[PDB]
């Protein structure tokens, strides 16, 4: 409680020598990019005043046509982080850069006498051109060390089934604009990986249903947790996985491939999605794909490419090129290598930069005793890991938005990491760490990038090409050229093994959470997870049937025994899964993220067992606990009757013969309540629930955007989140294999408003352009509208959310203290509510109001493509589209016209400005029944 | 209804208790009840009320 006669003499401070391009009061966005598994993503990021505030896709990227990810969203909050480390630690104790340089150039002095022999370093998978080429530089003056690539959910089996079918390795780069039939076993693809974003809007442009379309991508997706791709897959498949290292083998033998020798006989409904799979296969046979995701086994993934190649894929749709990381031979079987090699001492400089693998071991390779075996470990991380517990040196991160880098995406297009602001703390990224061990401390990271680029351009001048690099940030000239390939057969020539009985953990990575790299992030932990809506936990999943066999609820805590290795998590019953089955989310458990994923349990890491790392056949579940919280935001994940209100959904064989099947035709509504007209910008938005694939990459768009604040787990199983727009599972049918649609709910901006007549003090009121207002600083937290509001969207201040996962929400010493790391974080145009103040999705007013207020200064008018509110240009699908409905040539309303649009809960009229496009699954003849 | 049980104070207190419990619980009929079950499946709460 905040009081005071007058407010305080806040003050004005300008620059000190203000730069040529800072407009006070104006975004200046840049262009950057982030290494995720390595591979770049080709961001946007909004530079308010040096510092970074919001990040968007940049729309020359190919891995980013101009919408980003979920974990690359809220990696603004990940730099924005009080806990990131701000100075180094030797031993624990902290101490200072330059003292770092005088001990780790020592160190270089007495590896040198010996040639280099124990300068191990433990990067992830880095694809970076100048990271590659300073590993050149630093395994040429010490000719001995070793590099090697570690990361927990990386290419481990694609890069080693690549070369295990082709020779050499190859890096596959699918592309589904010509996909009409995708096969993808296991494939999350539309998923945090680096591809997720341009293979989701690719497969989103597929199935475009319009006024007049009839032929749509159908995506028979073969996988035993349901995931982000589930929701666009039309025939999901839920399969034990591992049958799918048999599934596979079976439609490459309908397939015509030579030597595959399946075996191990599939099932009844297994079989027939396997028939019908590879009949529409080999129809549209240059335009289609069989994708394979990771957890597949190395001779998966050859077998992915011995149909690929058998369809007549390769130039078509899939295309092998040169590998744009460094060496593909890494991974789980390198990080075993360097590990029997810390032991017995062999290792005396070992510098992990960003793997973290006292974390992310297999629990088999015990990198935690191995560590402390050498004299001198390193580690260069923006979080004090539990490495930097257990190494010597922890050097400060230097987050992707502070460091001169650069970054190389899928088919090689680099993109030049560019620093918006000066490290909040001294940075020293992995550029700037190994100048200390080649030798070059005193030469900073953007000197070493232009020292690498000056080289690599041989076209022209240099000031017009680094400029233009760093203004589109896609330079497009190391574009990774094709490969012509063989295919060697014979790799499946070995029989498969018996099939193993018993329940079998399948090891997933988090939607949410990728690798536990970002379990510090609140916004992305808070982000419900897409299918099961838990926020704060990780669980293992069951089938509705191999959970009944158990006698298993939706909160007791069993004790998963996987080889030996107990971890004690909770249960959480999910119907699409698999029989005989559960899943684990990676990167949970950590001792060391921080003050927010702290101690969310359930360390899923100490289960794998670096032989069967995504899927093993040995686990005992054996129920140990009774009753756990398990906070998650829907509550009902069923369809309770109310279609025609919530996610419509058909099918393809429905909708060519009737386009208006599910349009109900009703007559003109009565409505006793005027009638108000707007006859500037009517501004609407257009949702496609056709493609939302719950990437919830919208819900953290609108955290970064509307300064949303973070609520703890034990408020958010009060139902207290704070999410303007939330994307709702219903699960419609047959609990073991339900369909899944989701209709991605937010402020509809009822024209006929009823949340409006019920505030009292009259806070939430209507617009001249036709978007409910809701005025944070007229509610006085009556916090009636929600109870009138029939969609429940607003979300209520209950307690003083801010900085929540650093201050506990319920307490009062500290509600008016804010963290000033995380105040810059936050957009300089959206309120950052108080306490008692409701909030709902504004359509991002503070995106309308500084267009509109650009226009009317201009003296013109409102282009279609120049107000994007934050959840439209980020969902990679581009199921969000807002404009303005009175312009005629607008994206709405000539999308507000398709047979598949309506209004949820029109049976009351309330006008809702959003509406909804049905979910059109273009079933197949022969499979459905 | 029955004089036996209005003018026999003992019951008219027995009542009169089981009143303003119950219209307690009409007035969690009509509020809670009623609120934490609406439109929109994905929006249905509990509220199991505090020690506050
Ligand atoms: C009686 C209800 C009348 C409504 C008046 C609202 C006053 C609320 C208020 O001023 O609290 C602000 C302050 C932060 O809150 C506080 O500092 C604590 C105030 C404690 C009030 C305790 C006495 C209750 C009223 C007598
Ligand atoms: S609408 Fe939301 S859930 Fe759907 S694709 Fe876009 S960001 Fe993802
Ligand atoms: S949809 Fe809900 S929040 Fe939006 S205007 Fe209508 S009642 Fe208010
Ligand atoms: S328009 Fe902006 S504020 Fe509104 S729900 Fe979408 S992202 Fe959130
Ligand atoms: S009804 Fe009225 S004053 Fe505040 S929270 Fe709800 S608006």
């Amino acid at each position: 409680c905040q009081f005071a006669l007058k407010q305080p003499q806040e003050k004005i401070v300008p620059y000190v020598r203000q730069p040529e391009e800072i407009i006070h009061g104006r975004p200046l966005f840049f262009a950057t990019a982030v290494t995720f598994a390595g591979f770049g993503v080709g961001l946007l990021v909004e530079s308010h005043e040096g510092r970074p505030t919001k990040i968007e896709g940049n729309p020359d990227h190919p891995a980013s046509l101009g919408s980003t990810d979920l974990i690359t969203q809220a990696m603004i909050l990940t730099m924005y982080d009080p806990d990131r480390s701000q100075a180094p630690t030797n031993a624990g104790q902290e101490t200072t850069w330059d003292a770092f340089v005088a001990a780790a150039t020592a160190a270089m002095q007495a590896q040198t006498a010996k040639q280099g022999a124990g300068l191990r370093v433990l990067s992830g998978s880095l694809t970076s051109p100048t990271l590659i080429a300073q590993k050149q530089q630093l395994l040429t003056q010490f000719p001995q060390a070793k590099w090697y690539e570690y990361e927990p959910v990386g290419r481990d089996n694609a890069n080693a089934g690549a070369r295990l079918a082709f020779g050499a390795d190859v890096h596959t780069i699918y592309r589904l604009d010509t996909a009409k039939v995708i096969v993808g076993f296991d494939a999350d693809f539309t998923a945090p990986s680096p591809t997720g974003v341009r293979m989701a809007r690719q497969l989103a442009d597929g199935r475009r249903i319009r006024k007049g379309t009839k032929e749509v991508n159908r995506l028979y997706l073969a996988e035993s947790t349901p995931s982000i791709t589930g929701l666009l897959a039309d025939h999901r498949l839920p399969v034990r996985s591992s049958q799918i290292e048999h599934l596979v083998r079976a439609l490459a033998t309908l397939v015509g491939v030579p030597n595959v020798a399946a075996g191990a006989p599939l099932s009844d409904t297994e079989k027939k999605w396997v028939e019908a799979a590879a009949k529409d296969l080999q129809a549209n046979r240059g335009a289609c794909v069989v994708l394979v995701g990771e957890s597949q086994p190395p001779v998966v993934h050859a077998l992915g490419h011995a149909i690929n190649a058998q369809l007549g894929n390769v130039g078509s749709t899939v295309v092998y090129t040169e590998p744009v990381e460094d060496d593909p031979s890494g991974g789980i079987a390198a990080l075993s290598a360097l590990t029997q090699e810390m032991n017995a001492g062999t290792v005396e400089v070992l510098l992990m930069i960003e793997s973290n693998p006292v974390y992310n071991a297999p629990a088999d390779i015990p990198f935690a005793e191995a560590l402390a075996k050498v004299p001198l470990s390193m580690h260069v991380g923006l979080y004090r890991d539990e490495t930097a517990q257990q190494s010597v040196w922890h050097i400060n991160g230097a987050h992707f938005l502070e460091a001169w880098g650069d970054v190389r995406a899928f088919d090689g297009t680099t993109t030049i990491v560019q620093p918006l602001i000066a490290p909040l703390y001294n940075g020293k990224s992995a550029i700037e760490v190994l100048n200390v061990l080649l030798g070059k401390p005193q030469e900073t990271g953007y000197q070493t990038l232009t020292a690498y680029w000056q080289t690599q351009d041989a076209s022209g001048n240099f000031r017009v090409f680094w400029n233009t690099a760093l203004h589109d940030g896609v330079i497009t000239a190391t574009q990774a050229r094709s490969r012509q390939v063989t295919l060697q057969q014979g790799f499946a020539d070995a029989a498969p093994p018996a099939p193993t009985q018993g329940l079998e953990i399948v090891f997933r990575p988090d939607p949410s959470l990728w690798d536990g790299a970002f379990a510090n992030n609140a916004w992305l932990q808070e982000t419900p997870k897409p299918y099961t809506k838990l926020t704060w936990d990780n669980v293992a999943l069951m089938s509705v049937r191999t959970a009944n066999a158990l006698g298993l609820k939706n909160g007791d805590v069993v004790r998963l025994t996987y080889q030996g290795r107990s971890v004690d998590a909770p249960v959480w019953v999910q119907p699409g899964h698999a029989d005989d089955s559960v899943t684990v989310h990676f990167g949970f458990g950590r001792t060391a993220a921080g003050r927010v994923g702290n101690n969310v349990g359930f360390n899923a890491y100490r289960l794998r067992t670096s032989a069967t790392p995504w899927f093993g056949v040995g686990l005992e579940v054996a129920k140990v606990g009774e009753n756990y919280k398990l906070a998650s935001t829907q509550g009902h994940f069923l369809m309770e009757g109310r279609k025609k209100d919530l996610v419509r959904y058909g099918t393809l064989a429905e909708y060519v013969e009737d386009e208006k099947f599910l349009q109900v035709e009703k007559e003109e509504p009565i409505s006793l309540i005027g009638e108000y007209e707007y006859n500037g910008y009517k501004w609407g938005m257009s949702i496609d629930l056709n493609v939302c694939n719950s990437c919830n990459a919208c819900v953290v768009a609108c955290q970064s955007e509307n300064n949303i604040p973070v609520v703890g787990k034990d408020e958010v199983w009060l139902g207290r989140e704070m999410h303007w727009i939330r994307i709702d599972q219903y699960y419609v049918g047959d609990e073991h294999t339900p369909n899944v649609y989701n209709m991605v709910m937010l402020c509809q901006q009822c024209e006929h408003a009823p949340c409006e007549i019920v505030c009292p003090v009259a806070a939430t009121v209507h617009d001249a352009e036709g978007l409910n207002n809701m005025v944070y600083n007229r509610c006085v937290g009556t916090k009636y509208c929600s109870n009138n509001c029939p969609y429940k969207v607003r979300r209520f201040n209950f307690l003083q959310y801010q900085d929540v996962p650093y201050r506990s929400p319920i307490d009062a010493s500290t509600e008016n203290d804010s963290i000033p790391v995380l105040k810059m974080m936050r957009n300089p145009d959206v309120t950052v509510r108080a306490r008692g103040v409701m909030e709902k999705c504004t359509f991002c007013v503070q995106r309308i109001n500084e267009a509109r207020i650009q226009a009317r200064t201009e003296n013109r008018r409102i282009a279609d493509g120049e107000i994007m509110t934050a959840c439209q240009q980020v969902c990679p699908t581009q199921a969000i589209v807002f404009g303005d409905l009175n312009d005629p040539q607008a994206r709405v309303v000539d999308l507000k016209e398709q047979p598949l649009k309506y209004t949820s809960l029109d049976k009351l009229n309330t006008k809702p400005r959003v509406s909804y496009l049905a979910k059109i699954k273009n079933l197949n003849p022969d499979l459905a029944e | 209804w029955f004089k036996r049980f209005r003018v026999s104070l003992p019951w008219l207190f027995f009542i009169s208790i089981c009143i303003n419990i119950g219209m307690w619980f009409e007035r969690w009929v009509i509020i809670v009840l009623s609120l934490h079950r609406d439109f929109l499946p994905s929006s249905w709460g509990y509220y199991t009320p505090s020690v506050w």
